[PDB]
Order: structure tokens, then sequence, then C-alpha cells
RNA sequence: AAACUUUCAACAACGGAUCUCUUGGUUCUCGCAUCGAUGAAGAACGCAGCGAAUUGCGAUAUGUAUUGUGAAUUGCAGAUUUUCGUGAAUCAUCAAAUCUUUGAACGCACAUUGCGCCCUCUGGUAUUCCAGGGGGCAUGCCUGUUUGAGCGUCAUU
């Protein structure tokens, strides 16, 4: 689950997730928070575990 | 557009100047309008035009010292105080009295030399205004003349 | 009930957020700002409105450009760069 | 005064001083240089800097001296080592001091401090 | 952190790699930021990114100027912004340019100096 | 409203974040008078647009 | 309204005069800027005078005909006789005034001599190279007054 | 003529100004033509105009316009002046020929009340001018 | 007689007068002439290690570059050794840039972060579909440009 820049499509995200983390994105669901920033909720395919890649990026 | 500046007749003005330069003589008038002129050896106090040469303040004070001021220059030094007003916050923060007035005919640095001395208002005879000669409209500012200037009053 | 009860029936919006001055003064059943007369090209402003010049002139805002012309005039509209001493 | 590009207006001066930027303030925070040093360097006064070497001359702290952590250009002060109030709890807070009180005794040397001195008209280092 | 003059030497491929090295470290920081109260490193590294970007642009634009140097009609951003007025108003060539009649007149009758 | 415009949500997004009190470390700044935040808008008390 | 044997003042303040009041506080400080700009001319100009040499002319009317006075410029008669061109007269700082005509031999002689005394008293700097200056006299009217 | 717009003739005010009809826009028809083409051809600078024809309905004016952007002008000093910024919309200010007539700007005794400029002379002679010394 | 009411004191409240201050005004003088389609003024949303406002700036976001100065900043925290240096700084300066969304506002719209079309490139089997990166597409007028239109009109096969 990311915070994302506004003015960023669901394609633009999928691409950036795949490009950064070399992950296959199942599906993005964005929303826009009351605070006024986007928040993606990106799903990874069966193959990629989210738990490991979470401690790989940093946030446990 | 209220009337700030007030016209005066040229002639009246001259009269008043003249009449101030009367008062520059007569000790009685001069002693009332301040001025420690008890040590001085009589008034219409003219000094040579050798003072007219003077360049530095040190030498100008040294002239006044020996001439008969210094009782006047101590005056204007001790006299300084803050204003008793809001005028403090309109660039009048301090007062201090008027010392003597060095008239002269010619400038070879007199203007500069006396400049920094805290009482001495120099002034040309050429001008010699009543603003400088009878301040507070009290006749008889103690004038230190020069032998040139004092000669030139007749002209 | 021309008062407290008919105020109840106030639940719409004559006006909304005008593009151009971000006031809530963009009438809608007229498509135009009451404040700034957007979408007409000039700013809807008057002399009679003395204050409401004051509320929106050059300097009320940032002047992202014009904050910095005076300088460029003073240096004489230079170009390029300095070097050394 | 004599020139017309300068103000006897108090109201403007004070504005300037209190709003003056760090770049200016550095100058306003000159300390005079000691009776010793002035004869060595022919310089009455330098802008005070981070390495200190300074005998306080006016105040409760006069006589006492030290080095310094930091110049507080924002408070126009200079905090000083040893010169401290002690709060009731036992913690030590630095005393603020205005530099023109404070007198420099062992200048910090740098190309730019030497250069400043050479630029100001100073013999020796 | 990174100094301008050091970047200035590096090539266009070098800088893009350099930028990516920073943008990773920036990213790893904003992950560390949320788990810690204060993270002030972030500011200096975010400047570098700019430093680089500025250095990239500056090279790019000097290189465009390098091609258009000589020819008329360089891009609008590479002309002098000046101020509309001036940028419209007659150039010191023009205006000083004087009709052939008035040229002659001037030559036969220039304001000769004269004392007394 | 619920069925809101984005130009509306963005301005509320402003006005949610604005409403937060004066962060207690500005109180310690040198030459500070701001003891508390004035511009502070309870959702009942005062409205927005 | 109105009053005791008091004269009929006609005063004009029924319009919004207090908007259009102009008080010359400047006066004294304007003078300065004139003196200063007259000087800046004199340096910019350099050897020449500030004024072009102007001719004598008898004022018009019954009221003033008895007086003589400085006119605009010199006429293509008075110049031609004094021995130069209007085109050139302008280069040497004589005010030419095409539109004045000359119906009085006792005024022309006044002028023609005046031009002859001017062309005399001035020197001209060669265009080619050397410029031997002899200071600037700031006004022609100083050196060439209109004596009646 | 100009019709004073006013709804329905309801002028409102002193019957002097009840006049709606016989009312005569003080800028000519020439000028209005120069002006209308000015705003159309904003880049152009009116220089002068001249009458062609008329009829019942219309006067017709040939308006001569000049392009200060264009170079043939900007270089050659005979026209070059018109490129200066103090000739932007000469027609609107009344710096055209028609304009200067309609402003009432000749020399002489028959044109006092406007000569420098109508609103000028007024604002000179409807001023109280007070010195330091009165 | 107390309580109470009233008057008056000292001390204490309430309250913020008076005094004194003053980075604000104020008028007066002097000097200058410099906004914008090269996107101005204005607005919106953002951006700080810890900011709500202010101040600054624009996803290079309380700044980058350049130059100067020559060690700060400072509420705390924090660096970094750059402290005999192409270098500290909420410094000055400022000529290189960046300059989100807007706004005269310009692809067409605009109570919408809507809807296109074109060129180019990269993804997905792709000239056409989608997606991503870039660069575009306003109106008037002007000068030319090429392409045309009218038995308006001339001269020829």
């Amino acid at each position: 689950v990311f915070k994302v820049s506004l003015k960023a499509n669901k394609y633009q995200i999928k691409k950036a997730v795949k490009e950064l983390y070399e992950v296959d994105v199942l599906s993005v669901n964005t929303l826009v928070r009351p605070n006024g920033t986007k928040k993606a909720y990106v799903r990874l395919t069966a193959d990629f575990d989210a738990l490991d890649i979470a401690n790989r990026i940093g946030y446990i | 557009w209220r009337k700030w500046n007030v016209k005066v007749n040229q002639n009246e003005k001259r009269y008043a100047t003249a009449s101030a330069i009367a008062a520059s003589a007569v000790p009685s008038l001069v002693l009332a309008r301040g001025h420690r002129v008890e040590k001085v050896p009589s008034i219409p106090l003219v000094v040579s035009d050798d003072l007219q040469s003077i360049q530095k303040t040190k030498e100008a004070v040294a002239a006044l010292k020996a001439v008969g001021a210094h009782s006047d220059v101590i005056k204007v030094v001790k006299s300084k105080k803050l204003r008793a007003g809001k005028g403090k916050y309109r660039n009048r923060r301090f007062t201090q009295r008027r010392g003597p007035l060095v008239v002269y005919s010619e400038d070879n640095g007199v203007v500069k030399a006396f400049r920094n001395v805290p009482g001495v208002e120099t002034a040309n005879v050429a001008s010699l205004g009543l603003l400088q000669l009878a301040p507070g409209a009290h006749l008889g500012r103690f004038v230190i003349w020069t032998q040139s200037a004092f000669s030139k009053l007749d002209q | 009930g021309k008062g407290t009860p008919s105020f109840g029936k106030r639940h719409n919006k004559s006006h909304t957020l005008c593009k151009r001055c971000g006031r809530s003064s963009y009438h809608i059943q007229k498509h135009t700002c009451s404040s700034c007369g957007y979408p007409a090209a000039k700013m809807r402003s008057h002399n009679w409105a003395a204050k409401a010049k004051r509320r929106r002139t050059t300097g009320t805002g940032r002047m992202r450009y014009l904050k910095h012309v005076s300088r460029r005039f003073k240096n004489g509209f230079q170009s390029g760069e300095a070097k050394a001493q | 005064k004599q020139s017309l590009d300068v103000s006897s207006d108090r109201r403007k001066a004070r504005k300037a001083y209190f709003t003056a930027p760090s770049s200016e303030r550095r100058v306003l925070l000159s300390a005079p240089l000691s009776k010793e040093l002035r004869e060595q360097y022919n310089i009455k006064a330098l802008p005070i800097r981070k390495e200190d070497e300074v005998l306080v001359v006016r105040g409760s702290k006069k006589g006492q001296e030290g080095k310094v952590s930091s110049v507080y250009r924002l408070k126009f002060a200079v905090q000083v080592d040893k010169l401290t109030k002690e709060k009731s709890n036992g913690a030590s807070v630095p005393t603020n001091i205005h530099p023109s009180k404070v007198v420099i005794t062992k200048l910090h040397l740098d190309k730019d401090r030497k250069a400043l001195i050479q630029r100001k008209g100073g013999k020796l280092e | 952190g990174i100094k301008a003059y050091e970047l200035r030497t590096k090539s266009k491929d070098q800088l893009e790699q350099q930028l990516v090295e920073l943008k990773k470290e920036l990213a790893e920081l904003k992950v560390q930021k949320l788990s810690r109260p204060s993270l002030p490193k972030i500011n200096t590294v975010r400047k570098n990114i700019a430093r680089v970007l500025t250095v990239i642009s500056q090279n790019q634009r000097q290189a465009v100027r390098e091609l258009y140097k000589g020819k008329k009609y360089q891009p609008k951003d590479l002309r002098a912004k000046k101020t509309r007025a001036l940028r419209r108003a007659l150039t010191k060539f023009e205006a000083s340019q004087v009709t052939e009649k008035q040229r002659k007149k001037q030559i036969a009758f220039p304001q000769r100096k004269y004392a007394i | 409203a619920a069925q809101k415009s984005f130009r509306i949500k963005q301005k509320m997004a402003k006005a949610k974040k604005q409403n937060r009190p004066l962060p207690q470390w500005i109180r310690l700044r040198t030459n500070n008078t701001i003891r508390y935040n004035a511009k502070r808008r309870n959702w009942r008390r005062t409205k927005m647009n | 309204a109105i009053s005791k044997n008091l004269p009929i003042l006609k005063n004009h303040f029924r319009k919004h005069w207090q908007e259009r009041v102009k008080v010359h506080f400047d006066q004294a400080g304007k003078k300065v800027s004139r003196r200063h700009a007259r000087a800046s001319k004199a340096a910019k100009i350099a050897p020449r005078p500030l004024d072009l040499l102007r001719p004598v002319v008898r004022a018009p009317t019954v009221k003033y005909n008895r007086k003589v006075r400085a006119g605009r410029g010199f006429t293509l008669a008075e110049i031609k006789a004094a021995g130069l061109t209007p085109a050139y007269a302008r280069t040497i700082g004589i005010a030419v005034d095409h539109r004045r005509q000359n119906r009085n031999q006792e005024i022309l002689d006044l002028n023609i001599q005046r031009l002859k005394e001017y062309q005399s008293k001035i020197i001209v700097f060669p265009r080619k190279g050397k410029a031997p200056e002899a200071e600037q006299t700031l006004s022609a009217a100083a050196s060439f007054p209109i004596v009646q | 003529n100009r019709k004073r717009p006013v709804s329905k003739g309801a002028t409102y005010g002193k019957p002097t100004n009840q006049g709606v009809n016989q009312l005569k826009y003080q800028r000519s028809l020439r000028a209005t033509a120069e002006e209308r083409v000015g705003r159309r051809a904003a880049n152009l600078r009116v220089l002068n105009s001249y009458w062609i024809n008329q009829d019942s309905t219309y006067k017709y004016f040939e308006v001569i316009l000049v392009d200060p952007s264009h170079k043939a002008i900007r270089r050659d000093a005979k026209y070059n002046w018109i490129c200066n910024p103090v000739h932007k919309h000469r027609e609107a200010r009344g710096l055209t020929a028609t304009g200067k007539k309609s402003r009432g700007i000749n020399k002489g005794h028959k044109f006092h009340n406007t000569q420098a400029g109508r609103r000028k002379t007024w604002k000179r002679q409807n001023t109280l001018s007070l010195w330091r010394y009165r």
C-alpha cells in the first residue's frame, strides 16, 4: 500500500511498481485521501510474496 | 495647503538683523541671553583673520580657548540632555545650547574647522541671518567676528 | 415564516468556486463570477469599489514574476553570469 | 552628517538594525581587540567569530573570559564558555553577551581572517 | 553533499545514473522517515537531486544555444526575456537609423562647439 | 455531500489539514508572539464554502 | 447669507476645488533641480553657453512699444546681412527665427551689430581635431544684454 | 445621430438632459471607422483615413494602416516613428487627424477652451495654485 | 448593640486608563521608469526533520545554479568536517534554470482534475486498439507560402 503522487493514473502506478520492485502487479486500486494525496492499494500476483518485499523495501 | 511659510518684508527682516547685530554688542543683552562672557575682555569681540586660516578643530578650539570662549564651549556640552517630549521620537532626541557665532568674510576652512565644535555656529557676514543672530528671538548672540567681517559690515 | 422557517429552505448554492479569484462568487444559473467577472476577460472591477481594488491588486498576491523585475531593471537587464575576482 | 545618502532618522536605523540580515549583522558584532593585540595588529576592532578568546569587560561577568560555542547573530549576542547561569534544576545555560563589551585576546587565524586583517591595514599575520 | 563543479565535468549518461542513485536514496529515506521522529538527512539529498537536474538542464540548454548560435530565430526561451516593451521597441540600430536627407543635413551642419 | 466534485474535495483537504494547533516548538522561537493559533475552524462553529 | 456694508466678494469655490489644490512646496527644491540640470547641461554641452544668442525686438502694442525686448530668433534678413546662413547660424548657436520679418532699419542695425559682435566675441572649434578651450561663459544674454 | 441609450427615454433628471434624440456623438464618423478597424486589426497602427463614399445608411471610409511589427517599416526612418509605443492606437486617443479636429485643436483665438487639451486647460484653470509664500 | 446601607483608608480584586516607549503610520521633497502570449497581475493546491499561520518558493517546491561575503544556523533535533576553504548561512546578491493546477489563458470544454485529434518514441502479436514518455493543435490581424476558387478577366492551342 503506497502513497502516490496525484496526477498519477492506475497505469502509471502499475508501471512504477513493476519498474521499481520488478514485481508483477495483479491490480491497483487507488483512492484519494481526505488529506489530499492519493493512496494506491496495489496487489501483487500469486508468485510474489508481499511480506518479504515489504521488508526488502524497508517498512516491516 | 495651510499657510506654512510666512512672508516677511525684506526691509523688516533687515531691520531686525541690524538690530540683532546691535545686540551682538552690549554685554547686558548678551549676558541675559545665556553666554558666560564675564571672563571676556569686553565685547564687539573681533579676532584676527589668522583664525580664518585655521584648518583643524584642535587649532580652532585653541583659538577660542585663548580668545575668551570655553566658558561658552563647556556650556554647550554640559547643557546637552534628552528632550522632554515626543520630539525624542521625531529626530530631536537631544538639545544642548547655542554657543557663540563666528562671523567671517572669507572661507579658508573655518567652516570646516569649527564644524564639529558643539556650540560654534559659524556664518558669513554676507548672509548673517536673524535665525543665527537672535535665536529664540532673544537679541544678542555673542558674536565672534573676524577683522575682515567686522570691517565689511560698513560695506 | 419569511424568517426562521424559510431560512430552512436555504439548501442550495447560487454561487460556487470561481476559477479565477477562488472566491465563492461564481453564479451558476448565469455562468459568471460576481467578483471578478470571469469568464469575461477583464477583471470585474470598478472605481467605486475602492476597497475591492485593494483586496485584489498586484501585491495582494505573490507576484511570482513581478516581485523580481525591479531588480532586473536595476542591474539593467543583464544576461549570462558573473565569473570571479 | 553631510551627505544626502544617509539618514539621521532613528526610525529607519532601528528598523535596519533589527531587520538586518546575517551578512550585515556579522559586521555590527565587532568586538574591540585587546590593549595587547591592537599594538600587534594595528586593528581596534574585528568582527567576532566562532573561535573565541575573549575577556568580558562590562557586566556581572567582567574579568572572566573564555572561548565560545556560537555567535548568536539572531540575538546579536555571543554565547560564551564558562559564562553560564545555572538554572534551579542544576542545568547550565549560556549567558548572552554583546560583543562590544567582550574584548578579543587571541584571534582565530584563517586565510580570510588574515586577508581581512591585511585588508583592514594590519601588520603581522 | 554533492558539489556543483564536480557534476559539471560528468557526462549525460553519468548524471542520469547519478540521479537514479540519489532518487533511490531519497526513496529509502522517506521509508525510514515514517518510522523515526526526525530525519534531516533527507533535505541535503533532495538538494542533490536538484543539483544534478540543474546541471543536466544547464548542459542541455548551452548545447542548444551551441547549435542556434549564428542563425536567426533561436527558440523563445533562448532569447533575452528582457521585458515586452523593450523586446518590441526599436533596436538601437533602428531609431538611430536616419533618413538619407537627414544624414546629409547632419554632416553639413553638426553643432559646432564655441566659447564666449 | 458524498457525490462531490474534486475541486471541492481538494479545498476541504486543505481545510482539514489547516485545522491543527500551533506546534508547541514555535512558542520557543526567538521573537515570537504566537501563543496559539487563531485561524482554527470547528466544523460546527464556523462554516467554509 | 450676505451682510453689513461689506463688499461683494466674487469667490470661486463652488466646484470641488480641494481635489485640485496644488501647493508648491517643491518651489524651493525645484529650484535646486533646475540649478542642477542647468549645470548638467553646461557640463554636457561643455564649452558652449546654455542659451542661443537671441535678437532684440520691439515688443508689440501701445502699452509696451516703448520698451525693447528679447525676441525668439534672428530672421533670414538679419543673418544674411551679418554674413552667414540660417543652417549654419544654428550650428554656432544663434537662434534663427524664419517667421519674423523686418520693417525697421533702426531695429536691424541693432541686431546686425549684435550678430557682428557675437560672431566676433565667440571662437569656433575646428571640426577636424584640436579644441583649444577658453572656459565656458554660461549665458549669451549675460555677455549680450538688451540695452534699451 | 447617437441615441442616448436610457430605457424607454427615461433619462431621469433635470429636463435639460431629457434629450434623447437629436444627440450627436462628438467623435466623427471618420474616427469611429478608424477606431473600429483599430480594435479589429490590433497589430496594425492606424495612420490616417479618408472618405470614399456614402449613402442613406452608411459612410464609407478607407482606413490606411501600418504594421510596426513588419520590418520594411521598422527600418526605413520615414515610417519608423509609427513603430514607437506612443502611437499604439492613435485613433482611440484622438491623435488621428479627425481626432485632433474633433478635439478642437487648432491654434488661435477660435480655439481657447481646447488647445493643449480640453480637460487639461480646464484642470489648469480650475485649480487653486498656492505658493509657499502666498 | 450586630447585620445591612452609606462614606473614607490601607491591602487585595476587577478593569486596562495615565505615563513612558515605538521595526507602524504620515504628509513633504528628491531620483528613477521597469508587467504581460518568452504566459502578467491574480487565484488554487502543494513544498520545511519537527509549520497551523506568516515569510519564501513549485514535484529541482521555505529552494537549485551563479557571484560575493567567510563561519554559521539555533526553539529543539541534526548533521557535515567543507572551518588555512571553488566554502557555513532562514546571509546578501542574482545574470542560469526549475516554475504543479490555473489565470488574458490559447485543442474543445470547464459546478467535470471531462473529451478529443495530430506528430514521434517505448511497452502489449499493432499504420488503425489500449497504455506510458515527449512535442503539438486558440482567435484576430499583418507580411510573406504553397494549395486552390470565380466565363471577374487577358492572352494561347
